[PDB]
RNA sequence: UGGUUCGUGGAGCCAUGGGGGAAUCUGGGCGGACCACCGCCUAAGGCUAAGUACUCCGGGUGACCGAUAGCGCACCAGUAC
RNA sequence: GAGCUAGCCCUGGCCAGGGUGAAGCUGGGGUGAGACCCAGUGGAGGCCCGAACCGGUGGGGGAUGCAAACCCCUCGGAUGA
RNA sequence: GAAUGCCGGCAUGAGUAACGAUAAAGAGGGUGAGAAUCCCUCUCGCCGUAAGCCCAAGGGUUCCUACGCAAUGGUCGUCAGCGUAGGGUUAGGCGGGACCUAAGGUGAAGCCGAAAGGCGUAGCCGAAGGGCAGCCGGUUAAUAUUCCGGCCCUUCCCGCAGGUGCGAUGGGGGGACGCUCUAGGCUAGGGGGACCGGAGCCAUGGACGAGCCCGGCCAGAAGCGCAGGGUGGGAGGUAGGCAAAUCCGCCUCCCAACAAGCUCUGCGUGGUGGGGAAGCCCGGGUGACAACCCCCCGAAGCCAGGGAGCCAAGAAAAGCCUCUAAGCACAACCUGCGGGAACCCGUACCGCAAACCGACACAGGUGGGCGGGUGCAAGAGCACUCAGGCGCGCGGGAGAACCCUCGCCAAGGAACUCUGCAAGUUGGCCCCGUAACUUCGGGAGAAGGGGUGCUCCCUGGGGUGAUGAGCCCCGGGGAGCCGCAGUGAACAGGCUCUGGCGACUGUUUACCAAAAACACAGCUCUCUGCGAACUCGUAAGAGGAGGUAUAGGGAGCGACGCUUGCCCGGUGCCGGAAGGUCAAGGGGAGGGGUGCAAGCCCCGAACCGAAGCCCCGGUGAACGGCGGCCGUAACUAUAACGGUCCUAAGGUAGCGAAAUUCCUUGUCGGGUAAGUUCCGACCUGCACGAAAAGCGUAACGACCGGAGCGCUGUCUCGGCGAGGG
RNA sequence: CGAUGUCGGCUCGUCGCAUCCUGGGGCUGAAGAAGGUCCCAAGGGUUGGGCUGUUCGCCCAUUAAAGCGGCACGCGAGCUG
RNA sequence: UGGGAGAGGGUGGUGGAAUUCCCGGAGUAGCGGUGAAAUGCGCAGAUACCGGGAGGAACGCCGAUGGCGAAGGCAGCCAC
RNA sequence: CCGAGGGUAGGGCCCGUGACUGGGGCGAAGUCGUAACAAGGUAGCUGUACCGGAAGGUGCGGCUGGAU
RNA sequence: CGCGGGGUGGAGCAGCCUGGUAGCUCGUCGGGCUCAUAACCCGAAGGUCGUCGGUUCAAAUCCGGCCCCCGCAACCA
């Protein structure tokens, strides 16, 4: 349910802003931050070399349990919802009966106060972790490993979801957020639900100043520079393209298929994706 | 208005100085040459 | 591919990045594609004075300059600036 | 060579004073319950006026200058890209 | 003898321009060979959120004193930031180091590169961030939190006493955090006093007064007092914090809870140690046994790690505390006291400037702090003034033209001119009042108007205090007074209507363009399944991103509204396991050279043989393109209709003499006395048209056009006056 | 072309006469008044505005008349832009 | 008070038939379509047949001249 | 003091009139097609939507005022 | 007298390049079907190729000149 606002700027004519109705803590966990370093897009060259990004706000990294099978069958508790300005999911706290405290990627529907494990045998319940082998067919799940033990890849942004379509030998089928069929191996984790904060599309950023918070810098045209630049650059007046529709670097953009050829996941995409 | 010469006693050291210039093959070239023409000085001054 | 006078040429020789891959003198390389004949030479280990080059340095001599010349500097010059 | 200038990174600092008065909140009205209206409170905003500060719109002066871009009047932004 | 030749010398312009902010000068007395220019005294003027004071950067003796004036100083020079000499900078507490970490830099391990070298975890370096112990006065020609005085405090070593499971680079806690708004109580600072101290003063008409003028504090340990910050206690379990843990985290239990308790700051008080004006007479001395008290105002500073709200979600590490391990429990650590010990570097002086950056003693440039008073609604604005600092390193006259900057102007009032360029007008605050249109916020300070000083009288609420008086802050009514004029000086919008363009705040060609250009939220297409695509790099490695399709790259379009039509034949891209073409290689029909021969050696047809191209389709918010001639209606005219040629298909909606229209000042209407511009229409659109988007759009604009009102030296048309030349 | 600044305006004039007006005449299809056409004549005079950068031209209101040309399309070490 | 009949309405769930597409097998010269045709599709292997998979929408027989609702309107099945 | 009214400024309603523009009614014998009336030769009507020289056409849902 | 394209039955287009040939759609004329008209069905006519001049045995066709009509261009200032 995303809020907005009276007319009362020009800008706050169309800005839209999240609830933040699920977040009941307002602070991070002291033991699971750590300074999130901004690049400015600046490789160890000190090259740019992804246009237009810095000044944005200072943020801290809050470490993200992408794993969960570090602790089969070690019941934990939601203890908050939160704010987590690296990514545009919720996360939550969980205590662990151990002790131990993490954060994960907040599914669709988590409660504080429930209760949520990983493993095997995890009841088929919002929130659980399980090997995706475990988890009955026509599931819809979150946070996918990729492949065993190598970290959850796959639908982790605000809304996201895959479901699961069949089995296979040792592989499963996940349509995943993309719409895309792949086989993924059947010991990968995976979490029941979709990931939450579905509404996180809808938000109307209103102004370039709020961009500019993000760290986004402003985005130049092709058009709008010199031959030197740009294919795109120069011409008496405004000008078309003039030519197939280029990027900085020459290569056309509009239609022109990139994946690599040979790549070896080839033999595991099923259906590439939609729309 | 304000122009080009701003003086900044680490920054002189840390650029032209002579660490700076023995870190460097071109650097130590730049004191080689300056040693065989018999400048007086291989390094602005600086007081530090 | 480089080297040689050799720029693909009838293109050998010497060197070698890639592939294939021997033999111990009745073995092997060369004499400008290649074959025969006749000759020359012993690859895949290493070292080796002298004769040659140069002139920061010392001296000797100029049909060399003589303070706008001769080194940028005859002088507190790679200085002042 | 980034001690000028352009972008970004890390860490600090600065923005007189006045004006307008969003949401929410409380009360009241309203209804089956609502929506919603009124009053108060509240203090939002690339909001408004205006110094410092950042600018450089129009005119005049200057033109072997006070100055290899300055001076005077006027003018833009001033909690934000 | 010539090369706008080269180097040097010296002419000409010329006793000419100029001598660097228009803040400003006059006199007396000194000194000296020499005085507008040095010193002293009185008068006058200028700054005073500075043109005063304190820091930092940079500069590097320029500081103080004596003696000097050739050159330097835009004149002079006896003076000086100049020459010569001597002197001058004093720290356990201030700043930096013997402490911490940030970007980044470096870099045992490791990785990469013809060489040189490029990376790289930990670690090391790196500060104006963290951390950490000194405040007030006196003294020198020149330094002072540094010397001295008074009162405080820190670490290190060693000794004594009491206590304790002591012990770390290891585990944990903490350090540790944004923006806006803001409570309580204080301090800085300020205003007043009929109270307290003081050298004196009485003038020129009056005043010997509850008169004038001056001053009425500062630092301080323990203790207490006020105001705040921080903080649960106990017990049982325990698989987590990469060994251990009595610590921390998790579960349960009892008690405590807007508190209190313990702790830690700030302020006040405080033994004590200091300061102390005018005036006066030689920086000094007196004053003076100086007094040192009451009320008010009051921070952006302090208590602080305070509170609330909000989204864009707000460093690290050490010091510190707690836990234990090796070990050691003769030890070691904690607490209190005592003695000793305590190093290196900076410290002068300038510092919005004549000492720093601009070749100059250059109207420019330069970061942080303090920045007093009165009135003007407020304020760091404006005017004048305190303290303090200056009059800007050529002067004296004269009173032409002309130039600059400034003041006024009879009648007219934009007739000026490309243009109201320029300059007027308007101008703050209080009240009354305010249109089309609108995205319901706005348009709005719309427009337009009235008020504004002073005196007396009556009265309402608040803050401090005590509810009272006093002080202080908001006000309400009545009656009067003066002037041409009451925001009486200074600072302080001219307004309306209507088009074009761009939604908007923003950004730009440093130094001729600030705009309609760039950007912008938002819309669409497209690539990308993660060792992502893409980008920099030979590479390793990075960025992307410690992100994962509600994400990231590329492209165009540009809030929003209503919309975005037809053509896939060419080019692009996308899909197509057929077919055609096609390289190295495979295959070796059949040839050729040489040898006596075995053999060696060379050429080589068919056939098998990828991508790409060809071919088959798809695709426009991909590159792009979107007709011609002739005839036709019962007045004429014009063609709803028809005929035919061509194309891949012949421009739909909307708009149109336009930022586009050549003929063009098209034609008609409006506005004007008159209108090549403007506005509204028309449509034979030379040569609009739908995301190089089409047509509109409230609000916005130092953009560009057209009109009106107000007012004017712009002008008819010029006059006079001021100051710098 | 080792530079002869280029339209229009503004200011300041000066000159020619193929004369717009004023002065003197002849002819007239000259009744008068008023015209037409030609001859002599350059002394003087030859307005204010709307539009456009404009020259030019059209329009408004007047006028004795609202002349035409040259002077580097006169005049930027005189201004404008 | 005790009873009934009903596609009355809202939410969650869920069953089979059928069309389309995808994959595998098998198979060959046409399929589709109309008044008759052509466009289209098919040897780059279509149609017709079998097995598997995905996805959306609608509920055959019961069903009626039926039932319910104020009207618009309401139809697989389950529960609330 | 009030005060006819005059002046300045800004609104509201009504009437007349305006280049040009939109359809409307009417008009003995104009041009184009033939939508409706019979199953009108696609049953028609209908609300809406999109399109086209024109009547109309087509989609969706509804009515019988439909025929055999 | 800057550069292009065109002129052919009544209309709109082939033929021209490559000399011997005039073609296609509509329209017009005659007859059918119809109560009649259109549509539809069967037949028919009409063009010496803008013009003049040359080349050739022969010119719509090739080459020169003239007319008529459409289109493009006109820049540095
Ligand atoms: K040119
Ligand atoms: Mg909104
Ligand atoms: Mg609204
Ligand atoms: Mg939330
Ligand atoms: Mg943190
Ligand atoms: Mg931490
Ligand atoms: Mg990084
Ligand atoms: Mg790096
Ligand atoms: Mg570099
Ligand atoms: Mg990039
Ligand atoms: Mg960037
Ligand atoms: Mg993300
Ligand atoms: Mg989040
Ligand atoms: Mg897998
Ligand atoms: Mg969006
Ligand atoms: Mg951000
Ligand atoms: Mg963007
Ligand atoms: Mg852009
Ligand atoms: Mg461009
Ligand atoms: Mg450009
Ligand atoms: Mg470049
Ligand atoms: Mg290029
Ligand atoms: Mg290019
Ligand atoms: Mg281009
Ligand atoms: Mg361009
Ligand atoms: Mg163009
Ligand atoms: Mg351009
Ligand atoms: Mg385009
Ligand atoms: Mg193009
Ligand atoms: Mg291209
Ligand atoms: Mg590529
Ligand atoms: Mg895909
Ligand atoms: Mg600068
Ligand atoms: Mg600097
Ligand atoms: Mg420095
Ligand atoms: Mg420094
Ligand atoms: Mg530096
Ligand atoms: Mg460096
Ligand atoms: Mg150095
Ligand atoms: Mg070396
Ligand atoms: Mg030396
Ligand atoms: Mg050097
Ligand atoms: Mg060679
Ligand atoms: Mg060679
Ligand atoms: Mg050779
Ligand atoms: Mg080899
Ligand atoms: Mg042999
Ligand atoms: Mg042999
Ligand atoms: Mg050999
Ligand atoms: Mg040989
Ligand atoms: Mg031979
Ligand atoms: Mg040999
Ligand atoms: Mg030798
Ligand atoms: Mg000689
Ligand atoms: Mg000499
Ligand atoms: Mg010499
Ligand atoms: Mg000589
Ligand atoms: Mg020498
Ligand atoms: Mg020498
Ligand atoms: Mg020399
Ligand atoms: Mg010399
Ligand atoms: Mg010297
Ligand atoms: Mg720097
Ligand atoms: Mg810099
Ligand atoms: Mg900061
Ligand atoms: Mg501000
Ligand atoms: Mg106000
Ligand atoms: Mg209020
Ligand atoms: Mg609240
Ligand atoms: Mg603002
Ligand atoms: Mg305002
Ligand atoms: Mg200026
Ligand atoms: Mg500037
Ligand atoms: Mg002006
Ligand atoms: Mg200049
Ligand atoms: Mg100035
Ligand atoms: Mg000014
Ligand atoms: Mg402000
Ligand atoms: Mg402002
Ligand atoms: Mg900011
Ligand atoms: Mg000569
Ligand atoms: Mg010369
Ligand atoms: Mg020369
Ligand atoms: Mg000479
Ligand atoms: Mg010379
Ligand atoms: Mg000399
Ligand atoms: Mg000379
Ligand atoms: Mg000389
Ligand atoms: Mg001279
Ligand atoms: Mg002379
Ligand atoms: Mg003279
Ligand atoms: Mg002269
Ligand atoms: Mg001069
Ligand atoms: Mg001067
Ligand atoms: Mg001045
Ligand atoms: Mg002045
Ligand atoms: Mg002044
Ligand atoms: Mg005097
Ligand atoms: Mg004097
Ligand atoms: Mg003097
Ligand atoms: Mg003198
Ligand atoms: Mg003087
Ligand atoms: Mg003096
Ligand atoms: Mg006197
Ligand atoms: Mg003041
Ligand atoms: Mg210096
Ligand atoms: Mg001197
Ligand atoms: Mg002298
Ligand atoms: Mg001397
Ligand atoms: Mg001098
Ligand atoms: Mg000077
Ligand atoms: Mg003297
Ligand atoms: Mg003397
Ligand atoms: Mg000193
Ligand atoms: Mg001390
Ligand atoms: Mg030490
Ligand atoms: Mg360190
Ligand atoms: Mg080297
Ligand atoms: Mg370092
Ligand atoms: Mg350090
Ligand atoms: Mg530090
Ligand atoms: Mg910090
Ligand atoms: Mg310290
Ligand atoms: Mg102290
Ligand atoms: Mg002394
Ligand atoms: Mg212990
Ligand atoms: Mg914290
Ligand atoms: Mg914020
Ligand atoms: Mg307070
Ligand atoms: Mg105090
Ligand atoms: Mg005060
Ligand atoms: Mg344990
Ligand atoms: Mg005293
Ligand atoms: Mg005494
Ligand atoms: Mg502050
Ligand atoms: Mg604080
Ligand atoms: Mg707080
Ligand atoms: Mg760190
Ligand atoms: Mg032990
Ligand atoms: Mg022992
Ligand atoms: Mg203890
Ligand atoms: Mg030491
Ligand atoms: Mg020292
Ligand atoms: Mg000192
Ligand atoms: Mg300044
Ligand atoms: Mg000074
Ligand atoms: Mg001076
Ligand atoms: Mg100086
Ligand atoms: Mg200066
Ligand atoms: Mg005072
Ligand atoms: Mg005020
Ligand atoms: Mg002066
Ligand atoms: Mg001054
Ligand atoms: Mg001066
Ligand atoms: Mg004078
Ligand atoms: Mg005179
Ligand atoms: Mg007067
Ligand atoms: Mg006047
Ligand atoms: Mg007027
Ligand atoms: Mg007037
Ligand atoms: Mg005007
Ligand atoms: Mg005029
Ligand atoms: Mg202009
Ligand atoms: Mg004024
Ligand atoms: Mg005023
Ligand atoms: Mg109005
Ligand atoms: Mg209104
Ligand atoms: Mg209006
Ligand atoms: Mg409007
Ligand atoms: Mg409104
Ligand atoms: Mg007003
Ligand atoms: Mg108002
Ligand atoms: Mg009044
Ligand atoms: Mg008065
Ligand atoms: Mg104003
Ligand atoms: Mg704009
Ligand atoms: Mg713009
Ligand atoms: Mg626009
Ligand atoms: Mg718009
Ligand atoms: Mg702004
Ligand atoms: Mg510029
Ligand atoms: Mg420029
Ligand atoms: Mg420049
Ligand atoms: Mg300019
Ligand atoms: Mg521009
Ligand atoms: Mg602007
Ligand atoms: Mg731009
Ligand atoms: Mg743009
Ligand atoms: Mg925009
Ligand atoms: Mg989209
Ligand atoms: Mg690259
Ligand atoms: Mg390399
Ligand atoms: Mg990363
Ligand atoms: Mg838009
Ligand atoms: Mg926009
Ligand atoms: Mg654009
Ligand atoms: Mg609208
Ligand atoms: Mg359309
Ligand atoms: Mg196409
Ligand atoms: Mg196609
Ligand atoms: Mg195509
Ligand atoms: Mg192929
Ligand atoms: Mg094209
Ligand atoms: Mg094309
Ligand atoms: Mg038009
Ligand atoms: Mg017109
Ligand atoms: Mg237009
Ligand atoms: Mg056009
Ligand atoms: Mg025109
Ligand atoms: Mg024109
Ligand atoms: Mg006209
Ligand atoms: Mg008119
Ligand atoms: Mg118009
Ligand atoms: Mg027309
Ligand atoms: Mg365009
Ligand atoms: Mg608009
Ligand atoms: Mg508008
Ligand atoms: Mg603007
Ligand atoms: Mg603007
Ligand atoms: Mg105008
Ligand atoms: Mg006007
Ligand atoms: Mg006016
Ligand atoms: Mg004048
Ligand atoms: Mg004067
Ligand atoms: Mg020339
Ligand atoms: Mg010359
Ligand atoms: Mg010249
Ligand atoms: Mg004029
Ligand atoms: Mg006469
Ligand atoms: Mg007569
Ligand atoms: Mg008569
Ligand atoms: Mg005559
Ligand atoms: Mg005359
Ligand atoms: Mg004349
Ligand atoms: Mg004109
Ligand atoms: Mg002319
Ligand atoms: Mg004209
Ligand atoms: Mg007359
Ligand atoms: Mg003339
Ligand atoms: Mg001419
Ligand atoms: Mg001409
Ligand atoms: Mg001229
Ligand atoms: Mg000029
Ligand atoms: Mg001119
Ligand atoms: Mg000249
Ligand atoms: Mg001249
Ligand atoms: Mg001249
Ligand atoms: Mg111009
Ligand atoms: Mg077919
Ligand atoms: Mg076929
Ligand atoms: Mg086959
Ligand atoms: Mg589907
Ligand atoms: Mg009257
Ligand atoms: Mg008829
Ligand atoms: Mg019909
Ligand atoms: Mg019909
Ligand atoms: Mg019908
Ligand atoms: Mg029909
Ligand atoms: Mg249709
Ligand atoms: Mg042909
Ligand atoms: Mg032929
Ligand atoms: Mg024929
Ligand atoms: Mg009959
Ligand atoms: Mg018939």
């Amino acid at each position: 349910a995303v809020k907005k606002f009276k007319p009362y700027t020009p800008s706050r004519r169309f800005m839209t802003v999240a609830d933040f109705s699920e977040i009941t803590k307002t602070e991070p966990e002291k033991s699971l931050v750590k300074p999130l370093k901004k690049t400015g897009g600046r490789n160890n060259q000190g090259r740019i070399t992804v246009r237009f990004r810095g000044g944005g706000h200072k943020r801290l990294y809050r470490i993200i349990d992408f794993k969960r099978w570090d602790k089969v069958g070690i019941p934990a508790k939601v203890a908050a919802i939160e704010y987590d300005p690296n990514r545009s999911a919720r996360i939550a706290l969980l205590h662990y009966v151990d002790g131990e405290k993490r954060y994960i990627i907040a599914p669709d529907g988590l409660q504080v106060g429930q209760q949520v494990v990983a493993g095997p045998d995890a009841p088929i319940q919002v929130g659980n972790a399980l090997p995706l082998r475990f988890i009955p067919v026509g599931t819809v799940v979150h946070a996918v490993e990729l492949e065993p033990k190598k970290g959850a890849k796959l639908a982790r942004a605000a809304g996201t979801s895959a479901q699961i379509q069949g089995r296979e030998g040792d592989y499963v089928i996940l349509r995943l957020p993309s719409g895309e069929l792949r086989k993924v191996h059947g010991e990968c984790y995976a979490t029941v639900g979709a990931v939450g904060n579905a509404d996180h599309k809808n938000i109307v950023l209103g102004k370039a100043g709020r961009s500019r918070w993000l760290g986004r810098r402003p985005h130049v045209r092709g058009a709008a520079m010199n031959p030197v630049d740009h294919p795109h650059g120069g011409g008496e007046g405004r000008a078309p393209r003039g030519r197939p529709p280029a990027s900085p670097w020459g290569w056309q953009t509009k239609g022109l298929k990139t994946r690599k050829r040979r790549k070896p996941s080839s033999r595991f995409i099923i259906a590439r994706r939609k729309k | 208005m304000k122009r080009t010469w701003q003086p900044n006693r680490r920054k002189r050291a840390k650029t032209h100085g002579f660490r700076a210039r023995m870190r460097t093959p071109g650097g130590r070239k730049v004191l080689k040459r300056r040693r065989q023409k018999g400048r007086w000085r291989l390094t602005p001054a600086v007081r530090k």
